[PDB]
RNA sequence: AAAGAAAAAGGAAGCAUUCAGCAAUAACAGGUCUGUG
RNA sequence: ACGAUCAGAUACCGUCGUAGUCCUAACUAUAAACGAUGUCAACCAAGGAUUGGAUGAAAACCUUGUUCAGAACUUAAAGAGAAAUCUUGAGUUUAUGGACUUCAGGGGGAGUAUGGUCACAAGGCUGAAACUUAAAGGAAUUGACGGAAGGGCACACCAGGAGUGGAGCCUGCGGCUUAAUUUGACUC
RNA sequence: AUUGGAGGGCAAGUCUGGUGCCAGCAGCCGCGGUAAUUCCAGCUCCAAUAGUGUAUAUUAAAGUUGCUGUGAUUAAAACGCUCGUAGUUGAAUUAAUUACUUUGAAUAAAAUAAGGUGUUUAAAGCAUGAAUAUUCAAGCAUGGGACAAUGC
RNA sequence: UUGAAAAAAU
């Protein structure tokens, strides 16, 4: 509602139909209401919370910060990170950056061309801090052979059947996720043979 | 409270009913042993509020509450930020009008 | 890049694009054993050391191309 | 199966990121090749193919 | 350099100034 | 020194593409750094390239137009029996429709999926996104 | 040491770093037989000789029961904890005890 | 992990240079991790320089200077107010 | 170029003219359960 | 060895002085022996400047162009890294394979014992375990602290006035005493 | 029909009595110094089920033994530097062995994955016997010589 | 010029 960016008043007048479309372009969604209108029902995930301390001269500013991703089952994902000083607005403010970072999902099949797309077209790995995940087209029987933190995140993205490596301090859950949300976002940057 | 409401909730709804009243900033206040055997002590606000000043004296709305617990005792403390209806101005304003 | 001093030089003669002694000049060795007079030479004495061995590795080689009989062997 | 089919560049025909916002478009009647200088004369190159240039870039750097 | 130039045909300068083993073509600049 | 002829060239190929070059240089040119290029020719990966002659094993100029993603070479040449070639497909290779692997047999230089057909094995040289 | 035909170099390089690990290295030197006070028995008897009680570390307090138990088949003194609460007046003085490791490997 | 780039000396293609002793403390520090300065001062100060003037057997006779070179170590140095503390970003300055 | 600083005259009053009340974010394991229905 | 300072000072400060500091001959072979960065090889963005040559103009030195070797430096919106930082790599690496050698496997025990060997000797090179313990450690953030620096402020001090501390007495506190001499507060 | 637990890893109590850094629980982080989510007890449900805790050893996780697959400025770790034998690795070019590679032959059963077969299913069993494929390392004969080692 | 120390755990 009331947007003030040209795309966002596109999409309120009904103007622009599919999200695809502003990726396809380039263009920056710089509203989250946006994505409210093109793609509802998005299912919403909290992978968890961690609470960071800024020690001062009279205490510990305690706060909490909020990793949350959305994204409905269909090939788009979002993550989004934020910090305050009241749980309800971390998940709330987490609400919207999710949703103004998310980026298409391309998936491709393993060995034949059968309906419908379960997995990644080829291997990539998540260019994160420490940790580095790697991401293997996998066949139509395995499913999401991840660990927990990573598997609640591949689920929204869409992706169905995929093998995954892990290398570095993954029990950081701040870089877990944005290991797979990288390896994920450069999806459609690689150029493979049929893309010529 | 007494109904057993957490506080995030059920001030969280009072503190928004004084929102949207014309009220221009509010100030709730809660201390005691809500949490634990440690006392703790939470400070909610909206909106614009003034602490120095006469106009203290000339725009509060102030009233201090207790209530007991079955562990102890809990202090509320509720402030309002009043606005033009009780009329007087504000020490710093200019609001000039344009032909 | 040389043999045992690290400096990478690329000067070159350079062959046209058209077509219309070296173990005995090492033997630098003698020059050297200068050793007698000059005992205390500690830095003539390794770099005598470095040429003994470059004499000591065409022999091997000069050897395998049957160039010098394989009784050759340098002594001063 | 593919969600969109992705735009390529026009100066070293690679795919463009989804994400590339250094990216531009022009049009007359890619993010990392920008800020590097090289968009200036790659766009030289290009331009003088299709002829809105004639005599900017010399003979000997046209590949 | 990052201003590519083309390699396979070298202007007429710029083979005189390069270095003589450097050449497309490596040439002497000997005379007689 | 000069150890492998081959993996000096290839490198130097996949770090100008990484550098969005037209055209690299690769001053010595086996008969190997010739055939392999032509196993990458076949697949549309570069569009052709020239063979100076300087008398001293001149100088190869590839034409590539932003294509080519990953060319490497392969350190001591293993010996892939034809059995072995899933081994391999699934570690070097990205994915079942992507990679070719290229490989040496006494039939002349060949690639994974032809390879496989002429029934036969060998050595490898090394592969290409 | 990539060489095709360098599988001895890579071969005694491993033999020789394996050496250096805290765990396997325990799995082949002979000690387990020699100064293992178990070996490689997963219980041991023995017989009970005094009655001690250990402090606990320096955040703890409190004092931990337990018995000096010489074995039957090394004649060793070990330290064994009481189990349970109160449970050092079930233990009596020359009596089988049966001994067995703790949570921590050996 | 290295506060300076150079390690604070400033030689490079060479293993040792010579010690020298600093002019405050005598301390043996070598060549180029000392602080040089270059001081030029009038044997005579400026609130004397005319009182010779008045009184000189001479004609044109100009005062001469003194060419003294001090060079302190880093621990008389930055005591003596010669060089000080400065930004992390605002060390790489060297003019 | 400026926010400003200083002298003298006038002025009842030229250091924010002087003296005062309210006085933020966060904290003490500061005192009072011997002030209280 | 005296003389200072200090509670002590067997040290920093001052004075004196054997070994040593110097050369020769023969030993010892360790250092923060450091760029804490092994050796050779291919590619590698922009720029100023320097040492030694070759080639032109300007007629050995000085100004300038091309090029080879060398010690370095500035920028990077790019590449790498955990970060500091690196770019004449610490880049071309989960998209992992150019060739070779050495070293390391949580912290102590410990470079200790025993064994072997070299040295006139001190010592060096090779060199574990028994046992003990949830941390040891690396780069950066905030705060605090500095007998660290820079910039400002306060009867904080300087120039002073009044004083208190000294005397008698009112009162409070500690102590002693008592059946009780009721108790909270203990630097600002 | 029991075992273990109900603070986190890991499913489960913001239930009531005592103990007051003492008994104690705790594989690890820790919980207890008078208001215990962890102790001794009373009530409840959490996982498994003829099963379940415990101690030791093997494997995976361990990309913490690393050919596939590690790190060496600062966390542990580049010999002080150079010479040098064994070893490893060695630039392009040609229109007799060995290695490599494709095939066969022969190759104990049991077993590995199974072809077939309603022991009522299944574990079983072979009541047509799957061609059953197996042989890593070696060896025998054979089509090819790109990459390779041997010197005229 | 001199200037040392601050019992263990919450």
């Amino acid at each position: 509602w009331t947007p003030v960016t040209k795309l966002g008043r596109l999409v309120k007048d009904g103007k622009v139909k599919s999200i695809d479309q502003i990726f396809e372009f380039g263009i920056k969604i710089k509203e989250y209401q946006i994505v409210d209108h093109l793609l509802p029902g998005l299912k919403e995930e909290v992978m968890t919370m961690q609470s960071v301390q800024k020690q001062t001269s009279a205490g510990q500013r305690t706060r909490l910060k909020a990793y949350v991703a959305i994204g409905d089952h269909n090939g788009h994902a979002g993550l989004g990170v934020k910090c305050a000083k009241e749980v309800a607005e971390a998940i709330k403010g987490a609400m919207i950056q999710a949703k103004l970072a998310m980026v298409p999902v391309r998936r491709g099949y393993w060995g034949a061309t059968i309906g419908e797309v379960h997995t990644v077209p080829c291997k990539l790995t998540g260019a994160c801090g420490s940790v580095r995940v790697r991401l293997v087209p996998a066949p139509r029987g395995t499913g999401i052979v991840a660990a927990p933190t990573p598997k609640k995140f591949l689920i929204l993205a869409g992706i169905e059947d995929v093998f995954t490596q892990t290398t570095g301090h993954t029990k950081t859950l701040g870089n877990f996720v944005k290991a797979t949300y990288d390896a994920v976002r450069q999806s459609y940057g690689f150029q493979t043979k049929d893309l010529w | 409270i007494a109904e057993g409401l957490p506080v995030r909730r059920a001030v969280g709804s009072v503190m928004r009913l004084i929102m949207d009243s014309g009220a221009k900033g509010c100030e709730v206040s809660i201390s005691g042993k809500l949490r634990g055997q440690r006392a703790q002590g939470m400070v909610f606000k909206e909106g614009y509020m003034i602490k120095s000043g006469n106009a203290t004296r000339q725009f509060y709305s102030s009233a201090v509450r207790c209530v007991l617990l079955r562990m102890g005792i809990i202090g509320i403390k509720v402030t309002i930020m009043l606005d033009t209806d009780p009329s007087g101005k504000n020490g710093p304003a200019a609001r000039i009008p344009d032909v | 890049g040389r043999m045992y001093n690290p400096g990478r030089g690329i000067s070159r003669r350079c062959i046209p694009y058209r077509r219309s002694e070296d173990l005995y000049f090492l033997m630098r060795a003698v020059s050297v054993r200068h050793l007698e007079k000059n005992k205390k030479d500690k830095d003539a004495k390794y770099h005598l050391i470095l040429i003994e061995s470059k004499i000591h590795r065409l022999t091997r080689y000069y050897k395998s191309a049957k160039v010098l009989e394989a009784s050759f062997k340098y002594d001063a | 199966i593919e969600l969109y089919i992705p735009r390529h560049c026009s100066v070293t025909h690679t795919l463009i990121a989804a994400d590339d916002h250094a990216a531009v478009q022009i049009l007359v009647p890619k993010g990392s090749v920008r800020k590097d200088g090289i968009s200036d004369h790659s766009l030289n190159r290009q331009f003088q193919k299709d002829g809105f240039l004639k005599t900017v870039v010399p003979k000997n750097m046209m590949i | 350099p990052l201003i590519e130039v083309d390699l396979l045909n070298p202007t007429a300068a710029s083979e005189a100034k390069a270095h003589k083993m450097k050449r497309l073509v490596p040439t002497p600049n000997s005379y007689f | 020194v000069r150890v492998n002829v081959l993996a000096d060239a290839l490198k130097s190929i996949t770090n100008a593409e990484k550098q969005g070059k037209r055209q690299v240089m690769i001053r010595p040119a086996s008969k190997v750094i010739c055939e392999f290029l032509n196993v990458m020719m076949k697949h549309q990966y570069i569009t052709d390239y020239t063979v100076v002659d300087t008398h001293r094993s001149g100088k190869i100029v590839v034409n590539l137009n932003g294509r080519l993603n990953k060319c490497a070479v392969i350190s001591p040449r293993f010996n892939v029996t034809l059995s072995e070639f899933d081994k391999w497909e699934a570690n070097l290779l990205p994915s079942r429709h992507f990679g070719a692997l290229v490989l040496t047999t006494s039939y002349g230089i060949l690639d994974n999926t032809e390879a496989r057909a002429k029934h036969t094995g060998g050595r490898i040289l090394g592969f290409f996104y | 040491a990539r060489g095709l035909h360098a599988a001895r170099k890579m071969l005694a390089q491993r033999r020789a770093n394996k050496w250096a690990d805290k765990e396997w290295k325990k799995g082949k030197l002979v000690t387990r037989y020699k100064c293992n006070p178990l070996g490689t028995a997963s219980h041991a008897k023995g017989l009970v000789q005094e009655k001690l009680g250990i402090e606990t570390k320096q955040p703890n307090s409190g004092i931990r029961k337990c018995v000096r138990v010489r074995l039957l088949k090394n004649g060793k003194k070990i330290t064994a904890f009481v189990p349970r609460d109160g449970s050092l007046n079930y233990v009596n003085e020359n009596d089988e005890v049966l001994i067995s490791g703790f949570g921590r490997r050996g | 992990t290295s506060k300076r780039r150079n390690n604070g000396r400033s030689k490079k293609g060479r293993g040792h240079t010579q010690n020298v002793r600093c002019s405050h403390c005598g301390r043996c520090v070598p060549k180029d991790k000392a602080i040089k300065r270059y001081q030029i001062k009038n044997i005579v100060e400026a609130a004397a320089v005319r009182d010779i003037s008045d009184n000189s057997a001479l004609t044109k006779y100009k005062l001469p200077k003194t060419y003294m070179k001090l060079e302190y170590c880093v621990s008389c140095g930055i005591h003596g107010r010669v060089v000080r503390v400065r930004s992390r970003t605002d060390r790489r300055n060297r003019l």
